[PDB]
């Protein structure tokens, strides 16, 4: 029902203006007080800490800064009575402090006055407005009525108290103002314009931080004058996380020399505009605010994903938030984990989620215009393209359908290549099929030399086979070197010390000395078992990454490969050599073999000296796309190609029910096949009929969306704080994730454990954990098919007061009835109460810390 | 929730450590304040308070990829492991405090069942070090991962390992009411390790 | 119907002895212990003087045969009745504090992987059933306090 | 007593004209669930409460707050053992549930079967009807495009909404209780 209703588009223009500038300048306040909790007498919070790698980077926060000051502006500077500056005299306060709270007091001042103009153009539309229709609860007070009743922002007075002389931005004769929303975008991106440049000024000559390639020569440090190119981050350019001079582009002076370049490209733009402003048949309709609504909500929310996207890569690793892990953040008395990382991944998914709603809530907007129309009997008639390109319903039951195809099978891909896996992590046997781990044994130098009972085949290939334990020449067993492993050999499963898969009994050689591409620097004999190690392959990403990344690194890549193969070489001739003492039978002929390896030593020393370290430098080339903790290239993995797949088929899950909105909300082939016609846009149902129709309308489209959604978001929340997606139970500390390099927090299902481990430690972060799932779970009383009785039994409480209320005398329980949530508000406010009770919680896995190796 | 987080203690300074070294500790390639107003004071102030070794540690520098980190070949040097009771208490108390609390209690006398319960005197004299090293490195029980007490030879260094065990020991007759302080630290180390 | 019974398999058990069920061994605690105090104790002088001559017998096989492969006894690290030395630092099994600090599935893999330096791994010199006999030897071994 | 009419109905007249009729409604605000079949599955859901409280008790957990921790000062003082308190109970007992392959298999299968009982017990058949038959039509479609005679006549059936309450009540308990199967089976850690 329509409390929610109250303020419904089209609106006139002075209506949405004023109070998008009364909104900035509320905005404009909140951030000033954000300035003021960001003073460093104040714990860390979450509010402060997602704000202080932008003010490092600014200048305006300084990490070094010790001294106190007690005169700076004028003659009254320590502490002093009554504040000196209200409430700030207390505590010691610094330059940055300072600077802090001034950049508060001009956000508060702005703000203020942004409020006041808006106010005057909302207001002063109407021809003004009383000062106690302004504030409404200023009536209440008693013995000030008279103050309540004056008129404010009226057409007529004198300068202090108008709003709009003319009345209307329409009847206003300033021949300077356009006249439609389309000869308004020239200058209201001229206007953007002029924003980027007094950005770019204020970097510049107020922060101090000049263009690329204006960059001074020298700048001040805590250490003395240094130049540019080895003063370090904040200071300079020098990066000292990384070791690097950071390239000039990825610097703040960068983004003041593109304060300027956006600036002169938004202000030629939109002198184009000006001259030859958009005039299509095609963007005609969309003067109705309704109808741009969607348009530009929409759009919004695709800046928000772009928001996302861009931030995470081009921050990961950037010293302002690995500065953080420096200083000593402590929040609810704790101490945090790599908190950069944990500032960091919390402002890219909160643009993620502003990004989804709002590209959900404009498509819902723009279900509302064209079922208008629908109703009103003029979509029929509509003469853009953009409408009538599918208006055809044959046309979209094609498009619908074709995408439920993509998204099945992407999501059967991805979805089962999990399920498999996790029972091949497992080990579970089916009866049909034993499901089989990733286990491996280093095979070169000293591990190389442990002895292991081998269970043999005589010949794999031909049935009716056999196999015989590995014995002396008097019949003992014989205890076979891991060096010495073939491929098909059987250990047993408790001599290796593996209890967890008791359903078999031996572990297999599937491959020998096997070398990882992209892990350890090592030799394993291995079984692969059912683990599907080649499926990080099977991603285009991989390719990509990797193809760049090999093109920018091929004379280190290639003396790698080539080390590799010397030591490989070296290594198998070590090995015939001690085969050889062991298998001599001649003390004269055991020592001279022994003399021979002996010989032999040095140079398999050296080998595998340069095998490692050409290793360590290729592993510690510069990152494409996959990065590591510092900013080095790492391989691809299961875990990213299941992410790819999963972010395809994923989000097509989550918007099919837009593109129900958009062709459906008036008819769709169920409803046309019976002659129905959906007659608002949020009735919860028809009822009983042909089985049931709950759920068909667009504001439950708009639901669906919003709760099918819900799963690529966790699939992107457990990915950026260090899950393992591509399983349900992987462990970090296991031998596949160890041998090839693989940092992790979980498995779908242990990483839910795992990090709450964490969680724990936190009291504030527990009691968020009650509450939001308290939350969530009464969302269940509203969702399901249930209100009716719902309704009854209230019916039955309402009787029962009522009579008690007679019996014992109480006149305000005699009239009681509980109201009961009818079907259409109840789905909202269940929609409401799940998506926050989720997204709570989710709040706290990426608040605990970030525990991903470096 | 948001703002009204408290005052900072004073003893807290966010005066800055350097940064970890971009350089694996295991590496073969190459090996493993001023004088302005306060800035004497809060370094000296840094050096007792901020931990250096609380971060996760780089993928080489892993105890199961550290080739001097497995239980049988790490060091347990009793000089330079109970040397400093400011550094044990520095490290080990934020190690412990973010990864060991939520299944041994903010007590450490065990929360989850069976569990540990490090003041116990009995468990502290039939323990090495060398042993305590062993079960952090290999976890205990039978499991994917470790058992119960999960493994730790992926996620720590074989040095965040020993910061552990020496902090342990401080646990040894104290009462059930949270963590060691610094002066348990110091009791236990002036009592021979 | 389902379970028609239950396919859980059949119990890995220790050696047979011939005439007297090894898997039934396996669940019955005094036949159980009596395995686990040959091997802790590394001989069979300490089974009561009423151990038949074939069980004598069979023993002293199995000691043998893990003779050659090096194997060395619980006792003497530990002592024939616990707690250990301090000396060399090996485990006092006396311990009430000890004994409560420990699972006996956890106890499992300590003595499967060994423990610290000294106390040595039995993963290739024993059975994993072996093991459980011994964990349940060891827990005889408490006092109070 | 209300399995023909409860006061709620008898005061519009109304009636109740089966014992598994899913609704009525959007009449009055709507009515879902008022039938006898239907307070039968809301017996079978609210019943799950003190089921639970009976299985933590005899499984050793702290049922008087959400945090209680194993050895905290308290239960150290005054002797008591227990295994967790609500929420931490559930965290406590999995670490040990997850050292056993066969039962973290069995809690993964128990948490599906589960949430899909929110396909069937959500308002939502009519979106779930009205997507079926976009379904249909496509794979129509291809049948009739690629020559395929099998496809081109499906029809996919989708639940009315009484078989929906029945098969989303089947769901929801058999996911709630093989998933309380394992906090028996994980072990006793009581203590005495
Ligand atoms: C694990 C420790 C602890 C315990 C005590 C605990 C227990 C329980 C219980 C119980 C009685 O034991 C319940 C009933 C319960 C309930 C909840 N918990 Zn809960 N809970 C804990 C802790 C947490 C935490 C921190 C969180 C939840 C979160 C949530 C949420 C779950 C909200 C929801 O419906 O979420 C669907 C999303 C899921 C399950 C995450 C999926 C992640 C994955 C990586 C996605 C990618 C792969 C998939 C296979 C899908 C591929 C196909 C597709 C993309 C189309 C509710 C309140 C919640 C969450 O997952 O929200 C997305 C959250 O963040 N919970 N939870
Ligand atoms: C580390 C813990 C681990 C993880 C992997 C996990 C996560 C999650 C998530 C998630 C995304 O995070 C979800 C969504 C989830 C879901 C569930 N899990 Zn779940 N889950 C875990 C583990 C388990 C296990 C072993 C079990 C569940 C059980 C269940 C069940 C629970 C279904 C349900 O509705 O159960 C209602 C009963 C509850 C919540 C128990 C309340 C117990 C309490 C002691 C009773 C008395 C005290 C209250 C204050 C009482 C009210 C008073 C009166 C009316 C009685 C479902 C499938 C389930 C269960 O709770 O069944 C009652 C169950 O047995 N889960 N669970
Ligand atoms: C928090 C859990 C919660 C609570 C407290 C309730 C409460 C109730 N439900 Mg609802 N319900 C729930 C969840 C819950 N439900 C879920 C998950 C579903 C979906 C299956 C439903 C589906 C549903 C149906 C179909 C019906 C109900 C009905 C009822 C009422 C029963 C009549 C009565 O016996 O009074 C006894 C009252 C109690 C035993 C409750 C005492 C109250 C609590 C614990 C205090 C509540 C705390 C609250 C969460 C905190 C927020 C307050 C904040 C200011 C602090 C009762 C008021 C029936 C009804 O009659 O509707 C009016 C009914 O027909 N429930
Ligand atoms: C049990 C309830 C509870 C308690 C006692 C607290 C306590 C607190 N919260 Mg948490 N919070 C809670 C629930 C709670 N929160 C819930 C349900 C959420 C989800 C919406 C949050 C989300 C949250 C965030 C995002 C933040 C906190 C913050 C805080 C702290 C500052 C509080 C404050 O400024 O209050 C004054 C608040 C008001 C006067 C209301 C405005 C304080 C430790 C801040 C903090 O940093 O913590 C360490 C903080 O940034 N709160
Ligand atoms: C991944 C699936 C999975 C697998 C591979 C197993 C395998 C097993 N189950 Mg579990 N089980 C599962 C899921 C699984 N179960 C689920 C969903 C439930 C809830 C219904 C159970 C309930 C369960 C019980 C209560 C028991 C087992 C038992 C078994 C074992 C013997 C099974 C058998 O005899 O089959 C042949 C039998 C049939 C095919 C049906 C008759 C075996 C280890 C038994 C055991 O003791 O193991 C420890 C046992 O008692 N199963
Ligand atoms: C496992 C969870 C699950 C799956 C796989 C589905 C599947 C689907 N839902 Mg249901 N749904 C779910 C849970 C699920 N839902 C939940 C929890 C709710 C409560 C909100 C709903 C509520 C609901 C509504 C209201 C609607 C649907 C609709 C859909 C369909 C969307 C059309 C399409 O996108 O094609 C793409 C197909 C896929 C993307 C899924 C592929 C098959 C999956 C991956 C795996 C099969 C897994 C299954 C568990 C395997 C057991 C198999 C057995 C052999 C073991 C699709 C068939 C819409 C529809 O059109 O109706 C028919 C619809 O309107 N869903
Ligand atoms: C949002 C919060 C910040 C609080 C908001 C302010 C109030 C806080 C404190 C609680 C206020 C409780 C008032 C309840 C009350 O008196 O309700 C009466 C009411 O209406 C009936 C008549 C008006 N006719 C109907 C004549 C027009 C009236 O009183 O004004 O109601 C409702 O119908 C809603 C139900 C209110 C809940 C009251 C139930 C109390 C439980 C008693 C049960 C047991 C008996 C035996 C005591
Ligand atoms: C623990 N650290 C893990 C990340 O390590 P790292 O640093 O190595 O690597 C980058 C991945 O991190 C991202 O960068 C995620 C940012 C998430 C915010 C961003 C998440 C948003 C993703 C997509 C948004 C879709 C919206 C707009 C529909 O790893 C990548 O390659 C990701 C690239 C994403 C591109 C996938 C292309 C798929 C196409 C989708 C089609 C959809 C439609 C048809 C409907
Ligand atoms: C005229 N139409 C409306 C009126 O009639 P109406 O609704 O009763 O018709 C139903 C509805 O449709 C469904 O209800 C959808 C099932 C398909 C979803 C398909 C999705 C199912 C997968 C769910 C699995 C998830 C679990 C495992 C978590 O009537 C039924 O289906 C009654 C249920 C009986 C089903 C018996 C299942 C036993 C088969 C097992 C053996 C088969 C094979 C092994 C050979
Ligand atoms: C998942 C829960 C869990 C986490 C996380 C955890 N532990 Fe434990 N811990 C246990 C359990 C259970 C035992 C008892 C093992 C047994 O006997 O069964 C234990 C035992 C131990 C023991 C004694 C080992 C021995 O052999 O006697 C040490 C030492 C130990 N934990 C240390 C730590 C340290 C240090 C951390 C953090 C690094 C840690 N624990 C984290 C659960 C956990
Ligand atoms: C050479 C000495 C030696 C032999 C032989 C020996 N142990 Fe130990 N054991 C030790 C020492 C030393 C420790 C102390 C371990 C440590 O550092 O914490 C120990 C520890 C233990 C513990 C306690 C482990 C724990 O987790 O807390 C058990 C149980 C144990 N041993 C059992 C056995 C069994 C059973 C055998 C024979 C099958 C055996 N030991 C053989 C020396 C030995
Ligand atoms: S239960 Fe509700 S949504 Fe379903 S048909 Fe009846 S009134 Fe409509
Ligand atoms: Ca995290
Ligand atoms: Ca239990």
């Amino acid at each position: 029902k329509r409390w929610y209703q109250k303020l419904e588009l089209p609106m006139p223009p002075e209506r949405i203006f004023g109070a998008h500038m009364m909104l900035i300048g509320g905005l404009a306040c909140l951030i000033g007080t954000y300035f003021f909790a960001s003073m460093t007498m104040w714990n860390d919070g979450y509010v402060n800490l997602t704000l202080r790698p932008r003010l490092i980077s600014l200048g305006i926060y300084d990490p070094y800064d010790t001294e106190q000051i007690q005169r700076v502006w004028l003659p009254l500077i320590g502490e002093f009575s009554t504040s000196k500056l209200p409430f700030f005299g207390q505590y010691p306060l610094t330059m940055t402090d300072f600077r802090l709270f001034g950049w508060g007091c001009f956000h508060i001042g702005l703000g203020l006055w942004l409020v006041y103009a808006g106010a005057a153009h909302y207001y002063g539309a109407r021809g003004g407005a009383t000062i106690g229709e302004i504030f409404w609860l200023l009536p209440y007070v008693p013995g000030l009525k008279g103050l309540c009743q004056i008129k404010w922002f009226t057409p007529e007075g004198p300068w202090y108290k108008v709003g709009l002389p003319w009345g209307s931005f329409a009847n206003t004769p300033w021949p300077i103002l356009r006249r439609t929303y389309a000869d308004a975008l020239s200058p209201h991106t001229i206007y953007i314009g002029l924003l980027f440049f007094i950005w770019g000024f204020v970097l510049w000559f107020v922060l101090d931080k000049p263009p690329v390639p204006l960059q001074p020569a020298q700048v001040m440090t805590p250490n003395g004058l240094m130049p540019l190119e080895q003063a370090p981050f904040p200071y300079g350019w020098f990066d000292p996380y990384l070791n690097q001079v950071m390239h000039p582009m990825n610097t703040i002076n960068g983004e003041t020399t593109m304060c300027f370049v956006w600036g002169v490209l938004f202000v030629a733009l939109g002198a184009y505009w000006w001259y030859r402003p958009p005039r299509s048949i095609n963007i005609t309709h969309l003067e109705d605010t309704k109808a741009v609504f969607h348009v530009h909500l929409t759009a919004i929310g695709y800046v928000s994903f772009a928001l996302a996207i861009v931030g995470f890569l081009a921050l990961r690793n950037h010293p302002s938030y690995l500065m953080l892990n420096d200083m000593n953040v402590i929040i609810y008395g704790k101490k945090i984990v790599n908190p950069g990382r944990m500032i960091h991944n919390m402002i890219t998914f909160n643009h993620v989620q502003v990004g989804l709603l709002y590209v959900a809530a404009g498509v819902f907007h723009g279900g509302q215009y064209l079922h208008g129309l629908n109703i009103s009997g003029a979509y029929k008639q509509a003469r853009s393209k953009f409408i009538t390109w599918f208006q055809n319903p044959d046309l979209q039951t094609k498009i619908v359908g074709t995408t439920m195809f993509v998204s099945f099978v992407t999501v059967v891909f991805g979805y089962g290549m999990i399920c498999w896996n996790t029972g091949a992590e497992l080990d579970l046997n089916f009866g049909i099929y034993q499901f089989r781990s990733f286990r491996a044994i280093q095979m070169d130098g000293e591990a190389g030399n442990i002895g292991y009972r081998v269970f043999r085949p005589k010949n794999p290939w031909d049935p009716t086979a056999g196999g015989d334990w590995v014995k002396n020449p008097d019949g003992t067993a014989k205890l076979v070197k891991a060096r010495n492993l073939q491929v098909g050999d059987r250990i047993l499963n408790e001599e290796l010390g593996i209890g967890s898969s008791p359903t078999y009994s031996f572990t297999t050689i599937e491959e020998i000395n096997y070398k990882p591409e992209w892990g350890q620097p090592k030799l394993y004999a291995v079984q692969w078992g059912s683990w599907t190690h080649f499926l990080r392959k099977v991603n285009p990403l991989f390719w990509v990454d990797k193809g760049i990344w090999y093109l920018q690194n091929q004379k280190t890549f290639e003396a790698t490969r080539k080390a590799d193969e010397a030591y490989l070489a070296a290594h198998l001739k070590a090995v015939s050599l001690l085969n050889q003492i062991d298998d001599a039978q001649t003390e004269e002929a055991k020592q001279k073999a022994q003399a021979e390896l002996d010989k032999f030593r040095p140079e398999l020393e050296k080998a595998h000296a340069n095998m490692l370290e050409w290793n360590e430098r290729l592993a510690s080339t510069p990152a494409v796309l996959y990065s590591n903790l510092r900013d080095q290239h790492r391989d691809g993995e299961i875990n990213d190609a299941i992410f790819f797949w999963l972010m395809i088929g994923g989000w097509l899950f989550g918007f099919i029910p837009l593109l129900r909105i958009a062709f459906h909300n008036y008819q769709s082939p169920w409803y046309r096949d019976f002659e129905w016609r959906k007659q608002s846009p949020d009735f919860p149902c028809i009822g009983p009929v042909k089985g049931g129709t709950c759920g068909v309308s667009i504001q439950d489209q708009l639901w669906f969306c919003i709760l099918f959604s819900i799963k690529p978001l966790s699939a992107i929340a457990w990915y950026l704080d260090g899950g393992w997606i591509a399983t349900m139970m992987a462990r970090g500390n296991e031998a596949y994730y160890l041998t090839h390099n693989i940092s992790h927090t979980g498995g779908v299902f242990l990483y839910m454990w795992n990090e709450t481990t964490w969680i724990w430690t936190d009291n504030h972060l527990t009691a968020m954990l009650l509450l939001g799932h308290l939350i969530w779970f009464v969302s269940f009383a509203l969702w399901f098919k249930d209100r009716g009785s719902r309704a009854e039994g209230g019916d039955i409480q309402s009787r029962w007061v009522r009579l008690m209320g007679k019996r014992l005398g109480i006149k305000t329980l005699q009239e009681v009835r509980f109201p009961v949530s009818n079907l259409a508000t109840a789905k909202l406010w269940g929609t409401v109460f799940f998506y926050t009770g989720t997204f709570v919680l989710v709040f706290l896995y990426f608040a605990d810390g970030f525990f991903q190796n470096r | 929730g948001g703002c009204f987080v408290g005052s900072r203690d004073p003893n807290e300074t966010r005066y800055p450590k350097a940064p970890m070294p971009l350089q694996n500790q295991t590496s073969t390639l190459k090996t493993a304040a001023q004088n302005t107003p306060g800035a004497r004071e809060a370094a000296a102030l840094r050096d007792r308070v901020t931990p250096l070794n609380l971060q996760q540690v780089n993928e080489q520098d892993v105890a199961g990829n550290d080739p001097l980190g497995s239980p049988a070949r790490v060091v347990l040097d009793e000089g330079e492991m109970y040397r400093d009771p400011v550094e044990i208490y520095r490290e080990g108390r934020a190690l412990f405090q973010n990864n060991c609390v939520g299944c041994h209690g903010h007590n450490g006398c065990g929360n989850v069942p069976r569990s540990t319960n490090f003041t116990d005197p009995g468990w502290q004299e039939n323990n090495s070090d060398g042993g305590i090293y062993s079960s952090i490195y290999n976890g205990k029980g039978i499991g994917n991962g470790g058992g119960a007490m999960p493994a730790y030879y992926n996620q720590l260094s074989p040095q965040q390992i020993r910061y552990l065990v020496a902090y342990l020991r401080a646990f040894k007759g104290r009462q059930c009411n949270g963590l060691p302080t610094l002066s348990d630290v110091e009791r236990m180390v002036a009592e021979r390790q | 119907v389902m379970a028609t019974g239950c396919f859980v398999g059949a119990r890995n058990a220790s050696e047979p002895r011939l005439g007297s069920s090894s898997i039934a061994a396996s669940r019955t605690a005094p036949a159980y212990l009596r395995e686990a105090q040959v091997l802790y104790e590394g001989s069979t002088d300490g089974l009561p003087k009423d151990t038949p001559a074939d069980e004598i017998a069979h023993y002293k096989a199995m000691l043998a045969e893990l003779q050659t492969r090096n194997y060395a006894a619980c006792a003497g690290c530990h002592q024939v009745n616990g707690g250990g030395n301090k000396a060399i630092n090996a485990t006092n099994f006396q311990d009430a504090g000890w004994q409560a600090n420990n699972s006996s599935p956890g106890m499992v893999t300590s003595i499967v992987n060994g423990k610290g330096k000294v106390m040595p791994a039995y993963k290739d010199k024993l059975t994993l059933q072996q093991i459980n006999y011994l964990v349940e030897y060891i827990r005889r071994f408490e006092k109070k306090r």
